[PDB]
């Protein structure tokens, strides 16, 4: 007799899939939806290069440590690069006040203008080329942080310091200062003459009055003396009044914020690739039209959802006769 | 599965039948030859391609990370942050991975449906002018050239055509 | 649908039929008319009111938000506890969709086997003693 | 129940049968007794304990709340720590409660299935050398000695051997 | 022959529902399950009238800005209502300590009972009727906060003040007082006579030492002067020591705690609609029986829960047929 | 006729269970995945005991208030008990700088060893032993905090202190010093001579003077003075260099980290109840291979997970 039989696809796939009741299931076709490779390197996210700070840290990099000259003048970012411990960062020891707050500021912003607030030849009742240290070597020769004024007592004197400046730009100012705690009251007479001293700073906002302190300390990178950096961001027709009689640590250039937008400060110890990607990870860049990748959580860019995943396939053919 | 027919009822798959994922292979005296059922595997199709989009879409709100930094004094929100972190990308680690588990059981078994309907199909066509082999086939009780096949195909069967020759052999042989 | 009864063997539903979700449509002699399958339906009605109930309670413990302020040098929990409010509202959104996607395939599925279901009861009482349609219906020997 | 056959077309279950899940009555003229379906029985047994062990495993990274303390002048991050902790809290317990609820319907639908195909699986193998009496009983139209039954459960019944005996007594003789 | 037929309900529905495999499909019977309206207004909750700050910060209340004489007695509220920017703040320009931690507490607060806890005209050895700024106006003549006091020198002197106030209440009392930053030592002399200052403040828990800091700082309201205030709660039985040689900012009024509960500062620009609700929004008032809303997640009393959804039905009936 | 029927599993099972469509369906077969049982005790965890700190709080313990003898040297320990409101606390009454700081870092200790930095027996131009207060008593004496030492003036001089100290040791050390705050100008004289006075504390990463601070204050345990106390971490080969001309509430003790791991600070009133366990809460010890419990969700060891459910319980077999 004449037959007709109903039946169904199968096929060479060795495609496995995962279900509550059962795991490797074959199949006849299914959709991988989780990405698994990237390209090991840095890129430029959408055309812009990332700025890479390589051995400096933030720090290093705003306040001009000597070892971070090719960060002088940086051009506009996507996003940034720091290493977990980068070597180059105070090379004078001591703290840099609300740091996590700043860097966290610097996550929404794509471009910096250096500007020159307080010339350092402006300063003629104070020398203002003797505050160099051993703890910041250029070249072999004791130098310092070049954003930023040693002020030094001039002829056995040091005269009470009144200096403004008044943000007469339409974008909002960075601007650091700083104060030197010295290991003794000789090593104050013998810097500033003042043994009693004080920076006081006034914005629309800020009223600061920093005091020295002595105490006895560890030497780090040679020195027991320390200095504290501190910041505020000078909005536009806003001024800065300093007034000190000793330990002023001054700035001289400052940064106009001149580009906002999505940025971050991405921890990552890899290189540069000279390539272009919509998406970066700290551990590589993807490429990718799949919706879920597990290569690690902190992306920026259009990138895929993170999951935790090894595995991640949808059934969409038929079970497979082995 | 659920349904009987996929790995149940019909015993295994056709490596012959290489364009459709559901369909027939009628022997008449013209011989033998595959053919798939072009409406139901495209009504499949759609079925699948539609879930695959809809379980993407559901994941285009995921929690998305950011780095933030604390100081050697700020432990205790530190560790706030990162379980804060862990906490959301085990959450949606659970939902992609438990909903990718579930549809995978329901896709297998929608398609076990889709051969049982195919089947019954068939069978509500056929009626007594066949006999019911247990094994996804038909055998006729008439001839069935491959215009009557595709007739069976198509879904348009003349039942009275073949009855009165189909009862002159069934009465025969049972 | 997953059981082949609904817009499958059975074409189309019917508008006649306003008491009830499944049941028959009789003509003999005494002439025709629809009638509800009153247990069926009453079963059917019993199992969504169910559902619809511990869809509702089971999103009694869902995250509420709260107001909590924070000062222009405090950034950095500013945006841990926007991102921690929006995670949590990102999540309850998602459960509330996919419980209700999930459980609308699974409704009209329910309809399609009680239907299904309700044929089998018939054809089961009336075996040889009438002939199968092949549309949903069975004419009777007698 | 979906599939139609528990407490459906088989009125209700057998306290008899203690060895198995589904399975078989027989009354022949040897007499009655009941006997489990290995086969069947020990797939649902795999089946079941997988989604057991799916269901715990799928919770092997769930939220582990940390004791953080705060101070009186730290208030909302106190508040942020006891919100964020029972957040997450919710969403587990939800995830538990949940996928307990789906899957405990899908494991009653399944035995249902189970017992559905294991109807079929008979009703193919007789064909018309059985009556199928609608309360899940099939009437042999021939004798079935103990080894006849055997053949049924193990799923190697000689349907050609009795066919001839089986018309005989189903049809008029001439 | 007689037929009997198997089948399904119908009807008129066009009624729409999801599902993972098809979009928009038409059913029999739906429960929309998602609130999307309400009513634009702010609303007395359960019977009880916001406070609503209109033009005034939470600030501007409680140290009692002259433009904010409306609230200088406020009955129990069920929730509170702030501007995001509110104009009637800080009259006298400076600094608010712990200001967020105070408005956490309101934020368990339903009523205060003001109290008069050091009447201005108790000051015999002081001028209390001088401390007024062109800063904080009221009807066109210089004024000052109402619930404290600014002490001047009388007669080119300024003794040391020691004050005691003991909370004989059975509530907490929350009190407020400050201190001056002058602009010069001139200002200083002028103002409070003796150069060097401080004030002390001491409770069971507290143990305050505050020095003023002269600097030269931007004009805001025309003042180059910052106040800057603080609070405490002084527990029942418990007392507050103050003593000072200058720059005090003195309570006079404080508030008793006199009933804490759910309320909450809720953001909007809306003003009071004269009507009752049990669920509020800064949007608007809800009025439902459905489980869920969309209309903003910030919600206060009995309210549905929250979703980002446009859209959720339950299917409760069969697919429609057309 | 010869007849096979068809047929499932019953039973006298009274075991129930939930869908979402129907409560309370009776079925042949279930498992329970919900721990609801726990032995009501503190025990060991793996072998090693908790440290129970009774009446004492961890500041009470780690400045040495003298009703905390009982841990004047502890065992390595699995985890820490302190209760809600410990009545030995700072018995002269004050303040406990980054104290929760302090006691976050304690959650990854298991060991401390007590080292004497700065020998009592060192301060021969100080008067080191009438540094006592009737707010700290001892066997009914005037006594003080063990592992520090309030200094005063001998015969009416107050020399500045120079102390540095060295951490020879593999280990970081947690070091413990003080300031007191007196009541007025005259007391001021009377314990220190110097009425203008600092302690200044200085590491290769601390950089601390401190200044008391005259105010009038509500007597606390008899006292309307506060003593201050400060700590930090000194790392190894780093020194930590101590000068004051007053108020110095001077280390003799600190203490070596000589064990990091997981533990935890868990609040409860209860007390050692001599058993052993792989999993503690706050209301007891846990036995289970079940999946989840619902005791309490701040748990440590090898537990099940956490949930708020009353109930929660598997369907295996078939409807009854
Ligand atoms: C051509 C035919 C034999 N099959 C059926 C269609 C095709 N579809 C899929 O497997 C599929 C895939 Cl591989 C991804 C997304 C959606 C779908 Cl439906 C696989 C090839
Ligand atoms: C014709 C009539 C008996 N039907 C069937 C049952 C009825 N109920 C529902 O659709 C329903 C609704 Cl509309 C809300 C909650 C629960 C339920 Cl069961 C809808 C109208
Ligand atoms: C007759 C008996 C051996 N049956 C077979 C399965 C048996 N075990 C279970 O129900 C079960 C349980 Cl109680 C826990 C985990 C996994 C399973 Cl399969 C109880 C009923
Ligand atoms: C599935 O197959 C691969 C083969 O390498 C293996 O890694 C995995 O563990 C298998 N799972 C099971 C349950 O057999
Ligand atoms: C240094 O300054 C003093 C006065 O302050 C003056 O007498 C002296 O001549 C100055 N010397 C030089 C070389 O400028
Ligand atoms: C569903 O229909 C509505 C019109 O009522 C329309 O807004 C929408 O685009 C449709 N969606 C799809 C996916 O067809
Ligand atoms: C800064 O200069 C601008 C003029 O460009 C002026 O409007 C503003 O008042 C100045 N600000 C201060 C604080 O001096
Ligand atoms: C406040 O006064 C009460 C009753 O006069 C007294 O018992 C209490 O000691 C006083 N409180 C303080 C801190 O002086
Ligand atoms: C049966 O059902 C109710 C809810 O319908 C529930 O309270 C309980 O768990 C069960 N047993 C009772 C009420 O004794
Ligand atoms: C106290 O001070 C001086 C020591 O220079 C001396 O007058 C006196 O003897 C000293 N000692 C005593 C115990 O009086
Ligand atoms: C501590 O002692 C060692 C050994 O003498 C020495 O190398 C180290 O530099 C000392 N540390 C400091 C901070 O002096």
């Amino acid at each position: 007799g004449d037959q007709i039989c109903i039946g169904y696809h199968a096929n060479n796939s060795t495609e496995q899939v995962d279900t509550i009741m059962e795991k490797n299931v074959t199949v006849t076709h299914a959709q991988d939806i989780l990405e698994k490779k990237h390209n090991g390197k840095l890129c430029d996210l959408d055309g812009v290069k990332p700025l890479i700070l390589r051995d400096c840290s933030v720090a290093g990099w705003l306040l001009g440590n000597p070892m971070c000259d090719e960060f002088i003048n940086v051009p506009e970012w996507s996003y940034i690069v720091e290493k977990a411990n980068p070597v180059n960062d105070l090379c004078y020891p001591g703290d840099f006040n609300d740091y996590e707050e700043l860097k966290h500021l610097l996550s929404r912003i794509n471009h910096f203008e250096k500007i020159q607030i307080i010339p350092k030849s402006s300063w003629s009742s104070h020398e203002a080329s003797l505050g160099v240290s051993s703890a910041c070597p250029y070249q072999g020769k004791s130098s310092f942080f070049r954003n930023v004024v040693w002020l030094i007592k001039k002829n056995s004197t040091y005269p009470t310091i009144k200096r403004s400046y008044n943000n007469t730009n339409q974008e909002d100012l960075l601007v650091l200062w700083g104060i030197h705690h010295p290991n003794d009251a000789a090593e104050q007479t013998k810097l500033y003459q003042n043994p009693t001293t004080y920076i006081s700073v006034g914005t629309s906002t800020l009223n600061q009055r920093l005091v020295p302190r002595i105490a006895t300390r560890s030497k780090v990178n040679g020195q027991s003396g320390r200095m504290e950096f501190f910041w505020t961001i000078l909005k536009p027709n806003d001024a800065i009044n300093f007034e000190s009689n000793g330990n002023f640590i001054a700035p001289e250039y400052a940064y106009k914020i001149v580009k906002k937008g999505d940025s971050t400060i991405m921890k990552s110890e890899l290189e540069y690739g000279n390539c272009n990607t919509k998406c970066q990870t700290p551990m590589g860049a993807i490429n990718s039209s799949m919706p879920f990748h597990n290569i690690h959580p902190l992306t920026i860019g259009e990138c895929p959802k993170y999951v935790k995943s090894n595995r991640l396939v949808l059934a969409t053919g038929l079970r497979n006769s082995p | 599965g659920l349904f009987g027919a996929i790995a149940g009822f019909i015993e295994g798959g056709w490596q012959g039948m290489v364009d459709g994922w559901y369909g027939y292979h009628h022997s008449n005296e013209q011989g033998s030859g595959y053919a798939a059922d072009k409406e139901s595997t495209q009504k499949a199709i759609d079925g699948v391609t539609n879930k695959v989009n809809s379980i993407i879409d559901k994941m285009n709100t995921q929690f998305e990370a950011v780095g933030r930094e604390f100081n050697n004094l700020e432990r205790r929100i530190e560790n706030l942050n990162k379980k804060m972190e862990d906490g959301f990308l085990d959450v949606w680690t659970y939902n992609a991975e438990l909903l990718v588990l579930m549809e995978n059981e329901r896709t297998l078994d929608f398609h076990d449906s889709n051969v049982k309907n195919l089947y019954d199909k068939v069978r509500l066509q056929l009626r007594d002018n066949a006999k019911e082999l247990g094994n996804g086939c038909f055998e006729f009780y008439h001839k069935c050239d491959n215009e009557c096949m595709e007739s069976v195909r198509n879904g348009t069967y003349d039942y009275p055509q073949y009855s009165e020759e189909a009862r002159l052999k069934r009465e025969e042989i049972s």
